[PDB]
């Protein structure tokens, strides 16, 4: 299972 | 700054005459993830070839397998025609049955 | 033995055709087991393995969800980086990730792993130690100061140490059959002479699983590293890898060479030579 991406760069 | 594809052409199976096998055309090792590969039968396009979906190395140079249902023969001649960025021309590797 | 599940995400720009494409893989070990493609008629994660399919609808809508989201956190990102490397906005460019954890064979947790590269250089990876940042270039480093603030590896660690650990103990639990079986490599040496004076001995492994092998060619016992031509573990497309090594060798002198394969499935490495 993956994530969201926690923050933009 | 771009990397050029590695290129192997080779059978899923050991290659038996009137045997029916995969042709797989592998390429490896380039960036950008842009790449265009034909699978050809006596110099002709071979249809509806499919691919894997794309993914890449610790390095982060992509990869792809393309491949097709084949009935290798003593006459019929297969090869792989690669396109790339970093090519001029296509680049055209021929399938020899012991690589 | 010990394992691993690993995403690769890979967001690439295309001015003048349309938003940046992204696309999502998920693998355990050597073994693909989802997809997810923003170019696609219309997308979805879809199952890549037969041991996926039985997760429910939940985790096919979350995971949907949670893709056509990032697909656009990919498209920030890409004009993020066309600031911060001053470039124009003709180019094509790309972003990706890699993402996931290694686990021995007890399940615990060996290592996490969060890290992301553009236009195929190093940009920022999350260290071992699931805490701190490597920049690699002034760029990234606003990028670090930014997730520094916003205490982004926290998070990340978070991740790693539970939902990734936790979905790859069940993945490989709902894979067993598969993903908790080596296939050892067939081999065989074969010979062919490139004229009177030299042949081409080339060391064959087929069929076998995981893709990790060792196949070497030794001359009276000593390792033939600069002289040995070893193509790339490729794959056969049925799930398994194939691998050779060849030696140019002096007519004659056939029988001081061996070939050396090691493998998980192989309780013992094996040492071979050309049977004529």
């Amino acid at each position: 299972f993956e994530d969201l991406r926690v923050l933009s760069f | 700054i771009q990397r050029t594809p590695k290129i192997q052409v080779y059978s899923r199976h050991p290659a038996e005459n009137g045997k029916s096998n995969f042709l797989n055309c592998y390429v490896s090792g380039f960036h950008p993830s842009d790449i265009e590969v034909d699978l050809l039968k006596n110099g002709e396009r071979i249809e509806k070839v499919e691919h894997s979906d794309l993914s890449f190395s610790k390095d982060w140079s992509f990869y792809l397998l393309y491949y097709t249902e084949f009935t290798p023969t003593e006459k019929d001649e297969y090869a792989c025609r690669v396109n790339h960025v970093t090519l001029s021309q296509p680049k055209i590797v021929k399938w020899d049955r012991d690589m | 033995g010990s394992h691993s599940m690993r995403y690769f995400h890979t967001s690439v720009s295309r001015p003048g055709r349309g938003e940046p494409r992204f696309i999502s893989v998920g693998y355990v070990d050597d073994t693909q087991f989802v997809r997810f493609d923003s170019d696609a008629a219309s997308p979805r994660t879809e199952p890549r393995a037969p041991w996926i399919e039985q997760e429910g609808p939940e985790y096919w809508d979350r995971e949907t969800q949670i893709s056509k989201t990032n697909t656009q956190t990919y498209r920030e990102d890409l004009r993020t980086l066309l600031r911060y490397y001053n470039q124009s906005e003709a180019g094509s460019h790309t972003i990706q990730r890699m993402s996931g954890c290694d686990v021995g064979p007890d399940g615990r947790l060996l290592r996490g792993y969060n890290q992301f590269a553009y236009d195929g250089k190093d940009y920022i990876a999350l260290n071992e130690d699931l805490s701190s940042w490597t920049a690699a270039d002034t760029a990234a480093q606003i990028t670090q100061r930014k997730w520094e603030a916003a205490r982004v590896a926290e998070q990340d660690r978070a991740y790693l140490e539970g939902t990734c650990v936790e979905w790859l103990r069940r993945y490989l639990e709902n894979g067993k059959e598969t993903l908790q079986r080596a296939d050892p490599p067939k081999t065989h040496v074969t010979h062919h002479p490139i004229s009177d004076h030299e042949a081409t001995l080339r060391c064959w492994a087929l069929g076998f699983y995981p893709a990790e092998i060792t196949l070497t060619w030794q001359r009276d016992g000593e390792d033939q590293t600069q002289d040995t031509e070893l193509v790339e573990t490729r794959p056969a497309g049925d799930r398994t890898f194939q691998k050779w090594a060849a030696v140019v060798v002096p007519s004659g002198e056939e029988q001081r060479y061996t070939c050396h394969v090691q493998h998980e499935g192989l309780p013992k490495p094996l040492t071979l030579r050309w049977e004529p």
